[PDB]
């Protein structure tokens, strides 16, 4: 549960920063 | 824009878990704090906009138990890589906990226990290295 809201927050790390 | 202090991040931490707390007024907070919280609360609301738009479940039934793996949560969070989007990350997580697991509109001792938890992590993993503010 926990490691996949990690998970989770990682993918959407990459959309927010998708190119900066 | 450049890096601030960890005395600074303390004070704008706990500023902006007051502030997504809703236990200090927009008036009682000083204004060049008040513009970096505003400024941290939309990057998180724009975060959770993203997260939303792939994911159905919120973050709710990993975090009703931050009380002893929120850490454990942050440290996964960084392992990999620390940038400022993965900072945008924490503070959202914290946001959620205020704003949906502690008690609302309240600064309980649960708030000072996130607030010391973020405040000792964004420091310890000097995350104030990745992320510059305002003048």
């Amino acid at each position: 549960t926990m490691e996949n809201l990690s998970r989770r927050l990682k993918v959407t790390e990459a959309l927010f920063d998708i190119m900066s | 824009s450049h890096k601030k202090s960890g005395t600074y991040w303390a004070t704008l931490i706990t500023a902006f878990l007051k502030t997504v707390s809703k236990v200090e007024e927009l008036d009682c907070v000083d204004s060049a704090v008040l513009v970096d919280v505003s400024k941290i609360i939309t990057l998180t609301q724009e975060f959770r906009r993203h997260y939303d738009s792939v994911y159905r479940a919120d973050y709710g039934p990993a975090l009703k138990n931050w009380k002893r793996d929120l850490s454990k949560l942050f440290t996964s969070l960084f392992v990999d890589v620390i940038n400022s989007g993965r900072i945008v990350g924490f503070f959202d997580v914290g946001r959620y906990v205020c704003e949906e697991v502690l008690c609302p509109g309240s600064w309980t001792e649960d708030h000072e226990l996130l607030n010391d938890c973020m405040t000792h992590f964004f420091i310890e993993n000097n995350l104030m290295n990745h992320f510059p503010l305002e003048d």
